[PDB]
């Protein structure tokens, strides 16, 4: 506060690496300063003190380019730390690291900013309890429940439909917890970041005349590396808004980690830092427990986050990933094969995992009927197998009834999103917690084994099976009378 | 670095012989199921011979 | 009506001025530059200007002053009435399909003029009486003289006798 | 040296020249270890940064021009049989024909040890050839 204004003058320039010499002391690191002197350059230029040199010289890192940049110009300190805006006039606009609206659709009109560095919540903070997000799809609410203050990896690269699925869990969340969402494009492509917003205005999450559920942060590959390392920053700096100011469970999708990750590393190689292993920065677990960590449920709200998470050479005991699967509580993986075989949400089942699949948190019915079901999953897999070695018939009674079972299990866990009720013409379902766990139970059980397994696919809940499997009939009588005419 | 490159040449030569032992398994998938038959249909020609 | 782009922003529908630039135009290739300078004017062409454009090019002398190897009338009308079908949305009219048709004629092409008959008979409903009787005079023209495909192609060739250079 | 003789000989004698050099890699190996001491950080595995511009400069003036012609064969050291090592890898965008070697071949009894799966050749195309 006492340094807003503070006048210093650039005493170095090295790349993305600008030194600052201030008469009256060096502001507190993390601080912004504006370049005055915008003589020939299209953008602003500010810079993010990092380092003290000396008591009164201050390294620094722009978050622009450098052009067109002298020794001795002027810098002003901006009071404080990056400020971004924060509220409900954010909902809807897309917003660079320093919280600036890149959509040209007018100002922003916020009330009130908050710095982007924020210490995470105290021990006293935490909520007293583990509780579960109600995502309202079947799959991830039974096999992989998902956790208030949780973070959970989603593997699986694109063409499996992965917007699809964030969409669908944006609008999910708010139709039922109330709670809003932000995406944060970290190192993304600028082309696949314009597809996801006309997606969204598509899929109205994003509505420019009504009301919108979701606010965009992208730093883009194009940008220099210290926008990158902040991008996620600001984003969760906005949900930190609503998890407390408004109590709400907010969810904060990242697009990538793995690019954050990369871009503290560029940003500490230029610094001139000794790389870690495999070239990694020395602070790459505190980087990432500095983001992480303010990622939790407290006693006022939550905020759950969707990370994608890429593994670089496939290699799963890289660092990054190493370390950044420690943060995780569960995971999400989407194959191509399940998606060919015509299964959306594409899930494998088998492949995913939580940590909330536990009594201790999570109903004992919920726990026994997921496990069941993880159970005939694996032993169809294996009867798969047999049958392939020999044949059908091979099998006994037993594991003949089960391969049915299992069939119509596979075709259950798929689900029509409302986000695709325009592209692809079928009404999306929400389905609750407790009827997705009494429906399976009583798959399990075998009530069901005169439903045809057709009656599954692409339905939600146990009533649309059975309005499913009566219309098929109706069909099928229709049909069978009009032949017998003929 | 050939180092590097020595392990990825003999994995990728495990690689391969995965593949044409799978192709040897379905083979032998074939001719177990035509000589399944044998399974039934013997236990009665040698009755006498006994 | 305040017509909208991708990104919900509100578009310049005065099509009028465009159009009057390109009817002064000579070269059929100056006239594809208006369509670009009033693209950037955020003024997309309409169907009146895209047939505007076709007129151009039938009574056009030729693509530029200096002359372009392998130059066609024909192939430039149908690459941009490609564009305004798939990507602008905008289904041409029967003014559009009869310029076609019109140089196809004039340019002494009767095949493609085939073509563009059952084109006009399944989309514009009908085509000019004139057009496919004059069309038909180059067939038979065309028949009379002996010239029905290229020589080159009726001559026969063994197995052995094919030149593939 | 000998590149500035074959030079005088293809411009002003315009003759048609040969030029042999055994070996090209022993260049830049010895630039690396002179590098060290001229301030020079290393590159990867340890040749010095300028091993692309120094080599490319070198090759450049070894071409046959308006003038004459050069036909050169240049002998071209592989470290630890390794072709993915910068040196070997930076001199095959320099020439018009490579022919690779493999031990493999030679410890068969095949002399000379020519890899064909692995050589390459510009003149490879009917145009020129036959």
């Amino acid at each position: 506060a006492d340094h807003k204004g503070r006048v210093g003058h650039v005493s170095q320039v090295i790349g993305a690496v600008v030194d600052v010499h201030f008469a009256d002391g060096v502001p507190p690191v993390l601080t912004a300063l504006d370049v005055v002197d915008k003589l020939g350059r299209d953008e602003p230029l500010t810079l993010e003190i990092v380092q003290h040199l000396d008591a009164h010289t201050g390294r620094c890192i722009a978050m622009q380019t450098t052009d067109l940049l002298k020794l001795k110009a002027k810098v002003v300190s901006t009071g404080g730390n990056i400020s971004v805006p924060v509220g409900r006039e954010t909902l809807g606009r897309i917003f660079n690291v320093l919280g600036d609206a890149i959509d040209q659709r007018g100002p922003v009109g916020e009330k009130l900013r908050m710095p982007i560095h924020a210490v995470a919540p105290k021990l006293a903070d935490q909520a007293a309890e583990d509780a579960v997000l109600t995502t309202g799809i079947k799959v991830i609410d039974l096999i992989l429940p998902y956790c208030k203050g949780g973070k959970i990896g989603l593997f699986g690269g694109a063409g499996v439909g992965k917007t699809v699925i964030i969409m669908e869990l944006i609008n999910n969340v708010a139709k039922g917890h109330g709670g809003f969402s932000v995406f944060a494009g970290v190192g993304e492509r600028t082309r696949e970041g314009t597809d996801l917003y006309l997606e969204m205005m598509q899929s109205k999450v994003i509505d420019l005349k009504g009301e919108s559920k979701c606010v965009l942060v992208y730093g883009q590959m194009n940008e220099p590396p210290g926008a990158r390392a902040r991008v996620a920053q600001s984003a969760l700096t906005m949900a930190e808004y609503f998890r407390d100011v408004e109590g709400q469970d907010v969810l904060l999708f990242i697009d990538n980690i793995f690019r954050f990750t990369q871009a503290n590393s560029e940003v500490s190689a230029l610094l001139g830092r000794i790389p870690a292993a495999v070239g990694y920065q020395p602070t790459l677990a505190e980087d990432l427990g500095q983001l992480q960590e303010r990622i939790t449920s407290t006693t006022k709200g939550s905020i759950t986050s969707v990370q994608a998470v890429y593994v670089p050479a496939d290699d799963i005991t890289d660092p990054a990933p190493a370390t950044t699967f420690s943060h995780l509580d569960a995971t999400t993986v989407l194959d191509r094969a399940v998606a060919e075989s015509g299964i959306y949400p594409a899930v494998n089942p088998l492949e995913c995992a939580s940590r909330i699949m536990d009594p201790d948190v999570i109903s004992v019915d919920h726990y026994n009927v997921a496990q069941d079901v993880v159970q005939m999953l694996t032993k169809y897999r294996e009867l798969q197998d047999i049958i392939a070695v020999l044949g059908i018939d091979e099998l006994s009674e037993e594991d003949k009834l089960i391969v049915d079972r299992a069939r119509k299990l596979v075709k259950f866990l798929s689900q029509p999103f409302q986000v695709a009720e325009v592209f692809t013409g079928m009404t999306g379902h929400y389905v609750q917690l407790d009827d997705t766990i009494d429906s399976f139970s009583g798959l399990l059980m075998g009530t069901y084994d005169q439903v045809p397994e057709m009656a599954f696919y692409m339905v939600g809940g146990i009533n649309s099976v059975l309005e499913k499997a009566k219309k098929m009939a109706e069909e099928a009588a229709e049909l069978e009378k009009m032949r017998r005419a003929r | 670095s050939g180092k590097l490159r020595l392990y990825k040449e003999k994995l990728e030569g495990y690689n391969r012989f995965y593949s044409i032992v799978k192709t040897i398994k379905m083979v032998t998938l074939a001719k177990y199921r035509a000589a399944q038959g044998r399974i039934r249909t013997r236990d009665f020609s040698l009755r006498y011979t006994e | 009506a305040k017509k909208y782009d991708l990104f919900g922003y509100e578009v310049d529908t005065n099509t009028a001025p465009w159009i009057e630039k390109i009817k002064k135009c000579k070269y059929y290739d100056e006239a594809g530059e208006v369509l670009v300078n009033m693209n950037v004017s955020n003024c997309p062409p309409d169907i009146a200007t895209y047939n505007a454009t076709l007129q151009c090019i039938y009574q056009s002398p030729s693509k530029q002053s200096t002359p372009v190897d392998n130059e066609s009338k024909f192939c430039a009308m149908m690459d941009l009435l490609e564009e305004m079908q798939h990507r602008n949305r905008l289904k041409p009219n029967e003014e559009s399909w009869t310029w076609v048709m019109k140089e196809c004629v004039k340019s002494g092409q009767f095949r493609l003029g085939y073509c563009i008959q059952q084109v006009m008979e399944t989309e514009c409903k009908g085509c000019p009486a004139d057009l496919v009787k004059a069309n038909e005079a180059n067939a038979q023209k065309a028949k009379t003289e002996g010239k029905e495909h290229p020589g080159h192609l009726s001559q026969q060739a063994g197995l052995f006798d094919v030149k593939v250079e």
